[PDB]
């Protein structure tokens, strides 16, 4: 789930 | 009666003196003293000092870090753009005539200005719901197969500018209308007034429900979802010390998202329902301008929380400003 929420700027 | 009305105006002070006058043609100094203007002049000052360098550095870096330019930050250069909107099409134009005491650009003007300040509130609007729906599509994963691409990022920020226009451009062709609003020198939509020649009642109950309700609800689902989808992760990976980080993160960000959002809409909301709940009551020009102060800051904090507090816009910010210093 990480790597989603680097794309999205949220971590 | 507590108020003054004129053909394109409404003016919160009783004439029973003769003093009222038209807000296109003189000043309003007996709404409210000289000073008062001034203070009103200094914060729309203040908004631009600060508003106009923090979302055109935003657009600004997205020219020169090309890690900036995916799909997924479309909608953040469109929050930009829309605080853009905001500081010139309606802090500029209030800051002159606030040092003029009233709204001297004309009735013309004030539709000008009323269309470009509400257009890009409310393109803001829509961008942070977008960015949620966006946000929970991409985490979530509520659909199988999907890849969110350029086109599907292209589709949510045209999305944000046909809602806006939804809003904006009705009361430029007789749904609601623009008028002076508060200390009379800036316009906006005329919520508050029982002008049933532009059927201004229907107009603010579709603003509360389409333009308020259907946002607050997508964005609390979309981000309630996404914080236990993160909480589910989280739990069954408890080995891993940075998806715990991640979830307290995100837990937090959602929060500050949340309420930065009820602060910024709440007040516009509250008011209107209080007037159209109790119609025939005493508003005064500063009590007007309680709810305008929360939802146009908001040009300067929402692009604090959504792209300073963005580590990746935040670096190429620190590098551009500190000269290729990391
Ligand atoms: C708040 O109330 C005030 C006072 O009631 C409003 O101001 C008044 O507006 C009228 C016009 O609607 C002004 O009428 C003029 O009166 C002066 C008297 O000193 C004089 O110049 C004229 O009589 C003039 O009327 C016109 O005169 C020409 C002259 O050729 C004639 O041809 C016209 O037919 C017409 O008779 C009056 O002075 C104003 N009074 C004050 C104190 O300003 C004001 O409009 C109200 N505010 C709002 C927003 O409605
Ligand atoms: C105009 O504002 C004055 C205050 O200066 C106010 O007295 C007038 O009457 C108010 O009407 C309300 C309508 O129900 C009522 O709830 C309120 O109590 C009453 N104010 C007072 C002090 O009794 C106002 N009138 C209008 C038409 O707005
Ligand atoms: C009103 C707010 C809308 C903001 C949209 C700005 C998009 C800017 C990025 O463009 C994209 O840059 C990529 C890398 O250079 C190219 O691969 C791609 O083909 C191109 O489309
Ligand atoms: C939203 C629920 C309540 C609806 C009734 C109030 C609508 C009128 C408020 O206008 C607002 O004025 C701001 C400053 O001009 C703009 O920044 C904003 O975009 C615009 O919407
Ligand atoms: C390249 O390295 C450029 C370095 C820039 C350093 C600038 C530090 C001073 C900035 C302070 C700006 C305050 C302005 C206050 C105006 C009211």
């Amino acid at each position: 789930v990480l790597e989603d929420l680097k794309s999205c700027g949220l971590f | 009666m507590n108020g003054t009305e004129g053909p394109n105006f409404y003016v919160p002070f009783s004439n029973k003196t003769g003093v009222v006058r038209s807000p296109f043609e003189a000043p309003q100094y007996y709404l409210a003293e000289p000073w008062q203007f001034s203070m009103l002049a200094a914060y729309m000052f203040l908004l631009i000092m600060l508003g106009f360098p923090i979302n055109f550095l935003t657009l600004y870096v997205t020219v020169q870090h090309k890690k900036l330019r995916t799909p997924l930050n479309y909608i953040l250069l469109n929050l930009a753009v829309a605080d853009l909107f905001m500081v010139f099409g309606g802090f500029t134009t209030t800051l002159y005539t606030s040092l003029h005491g009233y709204f001297v650009f004309g009735p013309t003007g004030c539709n000008l200005e009323g269309f470009f300040a509400t257009l890009g509130g409310e393109i803001a609007l829509w961008s942070l719901v977008v960015l949620a729906i966006e946000r929970y599509v991409v985490v979530c994963k509520p659909m199988s197969n999907f890849r969110f691409g350029e086109n599907h990022a292209i589709m949510g920020v045209a999305f944000t500018w046909v809602m806006a226009l939804a809003c904006a451009a009705p009361p430029l062709v007789g749904w609601s209308r623009y008028i002076p609003e508060g200390m009379q020198c800036s316009c906006g939509i005329d919520y508050y007034t029982p002008h049933e020649e532009t059927n201004n009642e229907s107009f603010v109950i579709y603003m509360f429900v389409v333009h308020f309700i259907i946002p607050l609800i997508v964005i609390f689902f979309c981000y309630g979802q996404l914080v236990f989808t993160v909480k589910e992760a989280a739990a069954q990976q408890q080995e891993s010390a940075t998806t715990q980080k991640a979830e307290k993160e995100v837990t937090r960000m959602v929060i500050i998202m949340v309420i930065a959002f009820l602060i910024c809409w709440l007040p516009y909301a509250g008011v209107a329902f209080y007037i159209f709940t109790h119609q025939g009551s005493d508003f005064g020009p500063i009590f007007m301008t309680i709810p305008a102060f929360f939802a146009k800051t908001s040009a300067v904090y929402n692009p604090v929380i959504y792209i300073m507090m963005n580590k990746q816009f935040r670096n190429c910010m620190v590098t551009t400003l500190c000269c290729g210093k990391n």
